[PDB]
């Protein structure tokens, strides 16, 4: 399986380390960069009390029974709407 | 299959007893509950 | 080491046939009785 | 002979129609007179008596074909006991009906059934084969 | 660009794994990892069956491709014969005892 | 760090009749006893919770 | 496979082996009763003579019982076989099971 | 001593023994549940006076017979006892993990019983379909407890499946090919594969049901765009392989038993038997929606599921005929185990043949959710699986114990059982053709005669269950110790004596290559 | 005085099977055919006869007069 | 000489069959079990309206 | 004495503690969901950790210290592990099936479209893509670690393994952050339900996988592994690849196709 | 054009047993058509067909629930 | 309905159900043939003293016992499939009726023209009039025109139910959020009964279905009066 490379006659750990630093890690830096310049933040979506969303058929069994586990006040409305 | 004669023979009288106790251990506690169903149904 | 041979490779004793019989009778009878007592319990709960 | 339980790794004697010549003789230890009989066997067999021929046989084999294939009366016990315990089960049924079951619904009263039958005939239940087909609507009776 | 520091089996293997490794090195098979090879199995050329006691269970696959193995105890003493195909087997002592 | 494997091999191969889960000494025994106590006490408590849940309440 | 005549001959040979041993005798009879046939008198004859060389009177009787057992409901097979073996039975002093009373329970 | 041996075991024989004790005890529970069903239906009207309780009883009947009686006895019990002995292996591959497969069953069973004691129990059917099994129609802990019970049974069987496949692949004598292993071993291998593939899917489906009940997911709830039919897929994708899983080891025992008591050295067409079990295993994964012919699937899907299901009769016919061919020419010994085997062969066929009737989605419209289904599957289970269990139990009882059963008593027991299971289940075909629904606590009056007979038949089988306990006591009370067993040259499990020592094969068998 | 004739001695089991397997088909087919003639053909004939001179209105009318319907008195 | 089945078989057979038949016949017909058989040819229909 | 090469395991209390700990965990969850109490659960979790700790320590004692893992024993452990991964695959299959069923035939209550009305999916090209590159990268570094080990290179084995663990941890922190920022929750109909349960179980496997790798790092530090014998490391690497592959499927199905 | 409406005819777009999407689509079509025929002061009778078909096929509670949601601004279909 | 001691299917009221009845007869004939064959063979194997306990050759006899059953399955599947397509075939209904399952009763909607709907409950046993059937009668029957193709739509407003009428060949599960279609056609007028056929709780056994089949003109008058 090819895309622009050699390696097969004498190798091993050396070849794999080469691929770790020459290709794998730089891809991670490239994607991190690509991520870093899309951050800032994002327009909190408008609240519409859709009945297929914000399901409560039984309270959650922590806090006040109405907040999901990774609740984020900024972007996660309750069934009655965003919190003050 | 071949076997040695019983080391501790269970005679016909002993079988009768084994059989009786076995059957009663099943029938009594069940009969007791079923007999009293209505008493329970008047809950 | 563990005892080997007939009547030794089981977790209950068969040394006395009358004691065995009481045991089997508790063992099998409790399993048989259990559902009748679960039905009773549910009737009496209301 | 006396077969022992630790002998399980040693060849053993069976009587089977399909394995007529087992791995060992039925009797392996011989009395003084039995040894002398085994000695006789080395000579012509016309010189052995019937009794001696029979004893030779019994040293080698436990049962004859005729004995090993004998039928028994066991079936009678099995069937008789089965029937007895089946009959015993009827006592539990009588018990249950007497002390456990209350009354059946009133829809099984004779008058209910007569009426219910008529309505069923009025609505032509299973008119093709099952039910109403068995009623003669002209003669107003069950078909003969 | 390569150090060492990783021990080898030869340095560090212990207990039974070591015994197997060592016996393999000397071409021996004391823990019965390999299938033994039939001899001709006649009276004079019997299958020699190693054991640490006085009897061992033999299974005989009489012909290539039989689905059924014939099992019997082989005892110390004269050669015995598979009761199905008559190949001879004789029990031989120890070795595997250190 | 240094290779102390040989010592451990020596300690765990020691022919003292102890099973592997107690061969390391006093600490094995404690940890074993603690694990057992929590399991058996936990089980007892779950039985108590069942019987308590099996009846209706307020 | 192989023919009737080929089958009979191989068995006749098997039991004719001068120095047949006790294990071989047994193996031969225990194999033969596996087949869907009652063995030809020529085969039984050879087997009987093998018992004689091994000085084993009891096996000769047992072999006759088995010929009778294999015939199952075919009542005619056994008397015919005994008829054909009668010269051998007289020569060797072999008594039938019926003559020993071993056919009765 | 006692604790080390019985609570901390790492031995395949003692752990097979714990399985058999457990499965026996569960079997009494399942029996009692079955008699409550029949007492309620035994006359028109209401007996318990609470149909939620009847629903709970029916639901628990099923879980207990399946997860707690059949699987632990066939796979845990006979599996552990026989598989290492049939291939010369000193024990299972993972002897300690094996003990955990066993110890998860009592807590699992505890949770099942807890569910029937809190709130009003889980009155759902063993299929546990939402929205009925959901947190509105079944609010409270009962259905959650049932779910956790299934999780633990699942995990137990998955680790058991891993242990069996590994042991069977890796611990045979080096010279022995998979094509030299006995049919019981194959049957367990194949069953272990089905288990490994199907149980995680169930585990997924009931995990989704759990989160719908407690975490506000809506996998199966139309209000969030979920779909109750999705649950039926996941469940039956597991559920159809489960029903082969319950019979395959039975097939394997039947092949041994029939072979043994015919006096044969091997079953007829060994490779055709291997092929038939493999084929059953594979086709059992692609037919599950014949459990869903009434849910409103497209006609081309139903045409496909009818056709694939029918094809299963072919490899099954091969095994049935191969058993009959193994009898041909046998030296038949009419032992009690052989009578269980023969009644298995005939009654399994009957239940198999009414499966082919149901495979037709056309006719299934009218027969689905009626007593015809119930007649169908008690034929293969109660005269298939149970009959195989009884035939296996009497055949190998002397190997496990060292003692013999009284043969005459065992034959009385078979005759009574044979009458009672037929009297119970035969009339239920008429109930189903005539239209009586499953899962009803009372019925229109027309259905009275067959229901009455059927409940009477269920008492006959009760009497056989009680007699069986006594027949077991009589064996241990008399102590007739085994001396000799026939045909050991082709039945390796007997060769170490009865019972075999704690360790067998410390020195492995010797098998030549050639 | 007279010898017994040589009987057939080979393939006795196979010969029994040859014969009986024919009988086994006869009987099998026999049950199937009885079911075909006594039940299935009877059934088709019952339905063909019932509908040949059936009148759904006459049927209705009798049912109406018997008083069975909520919709029609 | 005679086994258990030889001495007792006939007695066990006769008396098991007899007990079984009596008690079933009694249970089926004297204790008021409603079998609800076919009304066909048995029941005279009566006006219900 | 035995003359086969298989392991007869000393009698052991851990199966029973494990089973009990399962009973306590599921009793606990029950008590948690219906009675707001967490005590049973904490107890079940505690005893489950202790069980796993001791059971696995014992396996290390039996193998690195007592020499019980002959080639035959080691061959069985390979099969057992591959089989265990297969059952995990069929478990994930169940949730993929739930996702495809819901998204290919979206119901009226959702607006009859996929993604549902009102749902605002994450951008597959942002963090999910970074996450993809993180796990793929760790598949490279673990292969490097494997080869260093096989070539007897202690230093680079530890360095490759450390980088693999770090990528795993980064994946887990990025995923936690993504969960926090997500504008939908598990209670948002079947879209939240299939999304959080499927990625959540995956997230849990990354944690277990990362743990298994950390255990391997310490065993390595302590010289347990030889250049030919390190099955615990191999199993952790199979498990790591599986976690990796499952992520690729999640990404293609749910984040990309399903967005 | 097509009166003597008896019932919804076969619709080859929904040929199977599951008719959910048939109720749904025709509901959408009606309200889409009604929206358009209001924006240009037009006559709503051109939409009548969709109304009849969804009246025949849809359960009262679905229709009624969907109408409430349209009023409330939570209907999730595109109209 | 079923009558006492019934062995088979209820008499067919629709063409479809009559088609199932004959297909059942064809299948059952085969079932009888195979089971009798097996039973004869088992008993043939057990009734002889003759033996043959050595190896037998399998691969000639396996052909017969693979080809025969495949032929048989084909004789069952062909007509099975013809019927299935037919149960599905292109209808042209004159009427659409909806039924909605609830715990524990059915409602019915006839909304082609006017908005008619009503609930349909079992008559308790103590309220039955003489000649009336225990567990089967409802207070409000589903009145429909005989001899016409009707579209039934089935659904639920709560848990799963299943709407069935054996003598018409009808059984369609009732699933919330879903609309399942079946077609109904009676050759005769009268009363035809069925029962909820998917376990729905405590009163599963007590939510029956009564169809009342009448001439169109009676059907229309009944509708108007039910508004
Ligand atoms: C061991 C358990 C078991 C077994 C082995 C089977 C075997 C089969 N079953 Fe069954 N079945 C169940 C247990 C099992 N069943 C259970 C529990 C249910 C209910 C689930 C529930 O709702 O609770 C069920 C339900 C079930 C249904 C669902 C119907 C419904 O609910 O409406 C269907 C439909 O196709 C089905 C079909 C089959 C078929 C085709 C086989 C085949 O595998 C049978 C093959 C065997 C033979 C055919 C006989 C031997 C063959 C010959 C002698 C050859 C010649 C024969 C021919 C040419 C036909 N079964
Ligand atoms: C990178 C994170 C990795 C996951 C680990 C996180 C911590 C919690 C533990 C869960 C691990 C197990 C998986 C259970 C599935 C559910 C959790 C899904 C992952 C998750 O955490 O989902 C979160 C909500 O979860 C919630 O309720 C959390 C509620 C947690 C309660 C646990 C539920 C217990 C379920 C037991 C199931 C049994 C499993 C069976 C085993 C198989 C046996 C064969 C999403 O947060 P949210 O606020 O809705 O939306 C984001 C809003 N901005
Ligand atoms: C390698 C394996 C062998 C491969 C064999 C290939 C055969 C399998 C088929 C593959 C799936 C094809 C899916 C594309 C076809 C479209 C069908 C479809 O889209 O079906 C929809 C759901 O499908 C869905 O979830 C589809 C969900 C898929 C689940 C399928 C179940 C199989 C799972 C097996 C697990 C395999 C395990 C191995 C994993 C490594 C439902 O139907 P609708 O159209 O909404 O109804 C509309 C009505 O309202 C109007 O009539
Ligand atoms: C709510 C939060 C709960 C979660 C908490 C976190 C849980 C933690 C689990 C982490 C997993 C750690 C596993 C460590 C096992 C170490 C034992 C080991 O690795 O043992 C090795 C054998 O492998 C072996 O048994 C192989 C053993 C393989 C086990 C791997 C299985 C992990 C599965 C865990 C559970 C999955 C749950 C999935 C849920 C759906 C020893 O052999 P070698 O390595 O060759 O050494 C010997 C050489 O030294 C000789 O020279
Ligand atoms: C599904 C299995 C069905 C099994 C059928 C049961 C078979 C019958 C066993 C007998 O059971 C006993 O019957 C007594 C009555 O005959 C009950 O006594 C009750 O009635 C007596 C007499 O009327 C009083 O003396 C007692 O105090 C009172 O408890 C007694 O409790 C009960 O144990
Ligand atoms: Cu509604 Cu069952
Ligand atoms: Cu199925
Ligand atoms: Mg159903
Ligand atoms: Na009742
Ligand atoms: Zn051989």
């Amino acid at each position: 399986a090819s895309a622009a490379k050699g390696d097969h006659g004498g190798t091993g750990a050396r070849t794999w380390r080469f691929l770790t630093f020459g290709l794998a890690l730089p891809s991670v830096a490239l994607c991190t960069l690509n991520s870093w310049l899309h951050s800032g933040h994002r327009e909190r979506p408008a609240f519409i009390p859709y009945h297929h969303l914000r399901i409560r058929t039984k309270p959650f069994s922590w806090g006040d029974g109405n907040h999901t586990f990774f609740h984020n006040p900024r972007v996660n409305p309750l069934p009655t709407g965003y919190e003050k | 299959i071949t076997a040695k004669p019983a080391k501790t023979p269970t005679s016909p009288k002993e079988q009768a007893i084994g059989l009786s106790v076995t059957f009663l251990s099943f029938l009594l506690p069940a009969g007791w509950v079923l007999y009293h169903l209505d008493n329970y149904k008047k809950s | 080491h563990y005892e080997e041979g007939p009547g030794k490779n089981i977790p209950f004793s068969v040394e006395n046939k009358w004691r065995l019989l009481a045991m089997m009778t508790l063992f099998f009878g409790s399993g048989f009785a259990a559902p009748f007592f679960i039905v009773r319990h549910q009737l009496l709960k209301k | 002979s006396v077969v022992k339980s630790e002998d399980y790794a040693l060849p053993s004697y069976v009587d089977r129609r399909d394995y007529p010549l087992p791995d060992v003789a039925h009797v392996k230890n011989l009395s003084a007179s039995q040894k002398a009989l085994k000695e006789k066997e080395k000579a012509s067999w016309s010189s052995l008596s019937i009794d001696e021929k029979v004893e030779l046989y019994r040293l080698k084999f436990k049962e004859s074909f005729a004995e090993m294939n004998r039928s028994t009366n066991e079936w009678k016990t099995v069937v008789g006991a089965a029937m007895f315990f089946i009959g015993f089960t009827a006592l539990l049924l009588i018990w249950e009906k007497h002390y456990v079951y209350g009354p059946i619904p009133h829809t099984f009263e004779e008058e209910w059934v007569a009426k219910q039958t008529k309505r069923m005939l009025d609505m032509k239940v299973a008119p093709i084969q099952g039910f109403s087909a068995k009623w003669d609507y002209d003669k107003n009776e069950w078909k003969k | 660009a390569s150090g060492g520091g990783v021990p080898t089996d030869e340095e560090q293997a212990t207990g039974l794994e070591r015994e197997v490794m060592l016996a393999a090195r000397k071409g021996q098979d004391p823990y019965n990892i390999l299938a033994p090879k039939a001899t001709s199995g006649t009276k004079e050329d019997p299958n020699l069956v190693p054991s640490i006691t006085n009897k061992r269970i033999v299974g005989c696959i009489c012909e290539e491709d039989n689905s059924t193995v014939i099992w019997f105890w082989l005892h110390k003493g004269e050669a015995q014969r598979c009761p199905s195909c008559g190949t001879h087997y004789k029990l031989v002592p120890h070795q595997l005892a250190h | 760090f240094e290779n102390r494997v040989a010592e451990k091999q020596k300690l765990f191969q020691e022919d003292n009749g102890l099973p592997v889960h107690l061969k390391g000494g006093a600490t094995d025994n404690i940890l074993y006893r603690v694990t057992m106590t929590l399991c058996l006490g936990g089980t007892l408590y779950s039985l108590y919770c069942l019987g308590w849940a099996s009846f209706p309440h307020k | 496979h192989e023919t009737d005549e080929e089958f009979d001959a191989r068995w006749v040979t098997y039991f004719n082996k001068p120095d047949i041993d006790a294990w071989e005798l047994r193996k031969g009879m225990n194999t033969l009763v596996g087949y869907d046939l009652v063995p030809e008198p020529k085969i039984i004859d050879a087997a009987l003579r093998a018992c004689r060389r091994l000085n084993d009177f009891a096996s000769a009787v047992r072999i006759l019982e088995v010929v009778k057992d294999k015939a199952g409901p075919h009542k005619e097979i056994y008397p015919y076989v005994i008829q054909e073996l009668r010269p051998t039975l007289n020569e060797l002093g072999i008594s039938t099971p019926e003559e020993l009373g071993l056919d009765k329970v | 001593m006692f604790i080390n041996r019985w609570l901390f075991s790492t031995n395949h024989k003692d752990i097979g023994t714990l399985y058999l004790l457990f499965g026996a005890w569960a079997g009494m529970v399942g029996t009692a549940l079955s008699l409550l069903i029949r007492a309620e239906l035994g006359q028109p009207g209401t007996l318990l006076g609470d149909d939620q309780i009847y629903n709970v009883v029916v639901t628990a009947h099923a879980f207990v017979m399946i997860f707690f009686m059949v699987m632990p006895i066939m796979i845990g019990g006979f599996g552990n006892w026989l598989v290492p002995l049939m291939i010369g292996a000193p024990d299972m591959a993972f002897p300690r993990m094996n003990n955990m497969s066993f110890w998860l069953l009592p807590p699992s069973f505890l949770l099942l019983l807890a569910s029937s004691m809190v709130e009003a129990g889980a009155g759902t059917g063993w299929t546990v379909y939402p929205p009925l099994a959901g947190n509105l129609a079944h609010a409270g802990a009962s259905v959650d407890l049932t779910i956790f019970s299934l999780h633990l049974a699942g995990v137990s069987s998955i680790l058991g499946a891993i242990n069996f496949i590994t042991t069977i692949i890796n611990m045979k004598p080096p010279a022995m090919s998979q094509y030299q292993t006995p049919l019981f071993v194959w049957s367990v291998m194949i069953t272990a594969v089905l288990l490994l593939l199907s149980l995680p899917v169930l585990a997924a489906g009931i995990t989704m049901l759990l989160t719908d009940r407690n975490l506000n997911t809506t996998f199966f709830d139309p209000a969030g765009g979920g779909d109750p039919i999705l649950y039926q897929h996941l469940f039956w994708f597991f559920g159809h392989p489960e029903v082969y899983i319950l019979i395959l080891p039975g097939f394997g025992m039947i092949s041994h038993i029939v072979t043994y008591y015919s006096g044969k050295k091997e079953p007829f067409g060994y490779m055709g038997m291997v092929w038939a079990m493999m084929s059953i295993g594979f086709l059992g994964f692609i037919v599950w929606a014949h459990h869903m012919f009434t849910v409103g699937m497209d006609v081309d899907t139903r045409a496909y599921f009818t056709s694939a299901t029918m094809i299963i009769a072919i490899p099954t016919g091969v095994k049935v005929f191969s058993w009959l061919a193994t009898l041909h020419g046998g030296n038949i010994k009419w032992s009690p185990a052989m009578m269980w085997a023969l009644g298995f062969i005939f009654l399994f066929t009957v239940g198999g043949l009414t499966g082919i009737v149901l495979a037709n989605s056309s006719l299934d419209i009218v027969l689905h959710d009626t007593y015809y289904v119930v007649a169908h599957f008690h034929y293969v289970l109660s005269m298939g699986a149970v009959f195989a269990i009884m035939g296996g139990f009497v055949h190998w009882f002397p190997l496990f114990s060292g003692y013999t059963l009284n043969d005459t008593w065992a034959k009385i027991h078979f005759a009574i059982m044979f009458v009672g299971v037929n009297m119970t289940f035969f009339p239920q075909h008429f109930l189903g053709l005539s239209g009586m629904p499953r899962r009803y606590s009372d019925y229109p009056d027309a259905y009275t005669m067959w229901n009455t007979i059927s409940s009477m038949g269920s008492f006959i089988s009760l009497t056989a269950v009680m007699l069986m306990v006594f027949i077991i006591w009589e064996a241990f009370a008399s102590k007739r110790e085994v001396l000799t067993v026939d045909l050991t040259t082709t039945n390796l499990e007997w060769l170490n004596g009865c019972p075999p020592p704690y360790h067998t094969f410390e020195e492995p068998t010797y098998v030549n290559l050639k | 005085s007279t010898a017994l004739a040589k009987p057939q001695m080979r393939g006795l089991l196979a010969r029994r099977l040859r014969f009986h397997i024919v009988g086994a088909f006869m009987v099998s087919l026999g049950f199937a055919t009885f079911y075909k003639f006594a039940v299935a053909e009877k059934r088709k004939k019952a339905y063909a006869d019932f509908y040949r001179n059936y009148d759904s209105m006459k049927d209705f009318e009798e049912m109406r007069k018997a008083g069975i319907f909520q919709s029609a008195k | 000489a005679p086994d258990f089945h030889d001495k007792y078989g006939n007695a066990v057979l006769a008396s098991g069959a007899t007990f079984c038949v009596a008690v079933w016949v009694y249970m089926a017909t004297q204790i008021g079990i409603e079998w609800n058989p076919s009304p066909v040819g048995r029941v005279t229909p009566k006006e219900w309206r | 004495h035995q003359t086969h090469a298989y392991h007869m395991v000393n009698p052991s209390p851990w199966p029973l503690t494990g089973a009990l700990s399962a009973l306590l965990m599921t009793s606990g969850l029950t008590m948690w969901f219906h009675f707001n109490s967490m005590t049973l659960l904490m107890i079940g979790l505690t005893t489950n950790m202790l069980t796993m700790y001791q059971w696995w320590r014992d396996v290390i004692r039996e193998s690195t210290f007592q020499g019980h893992h002959t080639p035959a024993v080691q061959k069985g452990l390979r099969y057992g592990m591959i089989l265990f991964i297969i059952s995990e695959v069929l478990f994930f299959t169940g949730f993929f099936w739930a996702f495809y069923h819901s998204s290919l035939a979206p119901t009226p209550e959702l607006g009859g479209c996929w993604p549902p009305t009102g749902i605002h999916p994450l951008n597959p090209l942002e963090v999910p893509l970074l996450n993809t590159s993180v796990l793929l990268a760790s598949g490279v570094s673990i292969t490097w670690a494997h080869h260093s080990l096989m070539e007897g290179d202690r230093k680079h084995m530890l360095q490759a393994l450390f980088i693999t663990i770090t990528l795993g941890v980064y994946f887990t922190l990025l995923q936690a952050s993504e969960y926090y920022e997500a504008p939908f929750t598990i209670s948002d109909g079947v879209y939240g339900s299939t999304f959080f349960v499927a990625t959540g179980f995956h997230g849990l496997h990354v944690i277990i996988g990362s743990t298994f790798l950390i255990v391997c790092f310490f065993r390595q530090l302590k010289f347990h592994f030889t250049s030919n014998h390190h099955f615990g490391f191999e199993a952790a690497a199979w498990y790591w690849h599986f976690v990796d592959v499952v992520w690729l499927f999640l990404y293609v199905s749910i984040y990309w196709w399903g967005s | 054009k097509i009166k003597n409406y008896q019932t919804a005819p076969f619709d080859s777009r929904f040929p199977n047993q599951n008719q959910t999407r048939n109720c749904w689509q025709n509901y959408l079509d009606f309200h889409r058509c009604e929206k358009a025929m209001t924006a240009k002061g037009g006559d709503v009778s051109v939409c009548e067909w969709y109304r009849r078909v969804y009246k025949s096929l849809c359960p009262i509670s679905w229709v009624s629930t969907w109408d409430d949601r349209r009023a409330e601004g939570t209907f999730p279909g595109k109209i | 309905m079923a009558y006492p001691m019934q062995l088979g299917f209820q008499d067919a009221t629709s063409p479809i159900m009559e088609e199932l009845l004959h297909f059942h007869d064809h299948t059952l004939m085969i079932v009888f043939l195979i089971s009798s064959l097996v039973l004869y063979i088992i008993s043939l194997m057990l009734t002889t003293k003759l033996t043959h306990t050595s190896t037998m050759d399998a691969q000639e006899v396996e052909t017969i016992w693979t080809i025969l059953p495949a032929i048989i399955l084909i004789l069952i599947a062909l007509p099975s499939l013809r019927i299935l397509y037919m149960m599905d075939e292109i209808n042209n209904p004159s009427l659409t009726v909806k039924t909605m399952g609830h715990q524990w009763y059915w409602s019915y909607e006839y909304t082609d023209y006017e908005d008619l709907s009503f609930d349909s409950y079992m008559i308790p046993t103590s309220e039955l009039k003489p000649g009336e059937l225990r567990l089967l009668e409802v207070d409000n029957r589903v009145v429909l025109p005989m001899e016409m193709t009707i579209r039934m739509l089935v659904s639920s407003e709560d848990v799963l139910h299943s709407w069935a009428v054996p003598s018409l060949g009808l059984k369609t599960d009732a699933i919330p959020g879903r609309l399942n279609q079946t077609t109904l056609m009676s050759s005769r007028p009268g009363l035809y009964y069925g029962q909820c056929s998917e376990i729905c709780g405590s009163n599963h056994s007590f939510m029956p279905i009564v169809l009342e089949l009448v001439p169109l003109k009676y059907f229309e008058k009944w509708s108007a009066s039910m508004l």
